[PDB]
């Protein structure tokens, strides 16, 4: 084929490889923030299930 | 950090029911069926409020 194909394929490859490089750097920045701040969907660490708290009236009033 | 609020010793003065347990237990069944409404409101106050200072009336 002509030079066009090799040229424009190389442009297509470079774009793919470039978009991937920025996503990989963006994931490290994201993972650094979720882990240190716990305000994101990741690195959520368990806290006791509140559904097993006994809400009934007790033998004593002060509860 | 706060100052616990306590009633003064004259807010806690009432006429006591100074009878022994057997006296209460002998009269316990009739008393439960006579002083019920008054009794049943204090317990409601106590479980609702969860505070002894809020039901001193």
């Amino acid at each position: 084929d002509g030079p066009e194909k090799n040229y424009e394929k190389t442009l297509a490859i470079l774009q793919i490889e470039s978009e991937k490089a920025e996503l990989r750097l963006k994931e490290q920045e994201v993972r650094r923030l979720m882990r240190a701040r716990g305000d994101g969907p990741w690195y959520q660490f368990p806290t006791p299930e509140k559904e097993f708290i006994d809400h009934s009236p007790k033998a004593t009033p002060d509860n | 950090p706060g100052i616990v609020e306590l009633p003064t010793l004259e807010e806690l003065k009432v006429e006591e029911v100074k009878v022994s347990s057997a006296v209460l237990k002998a009269a316990a069944h009739h008393y439960g069926a006579q002083c019920d409404k008054t009794n049943k409101e204090f317990m409601l106050c106590r479980w609702e409020e969860k505070d002894p200072r809020r039901c001193l009336k």
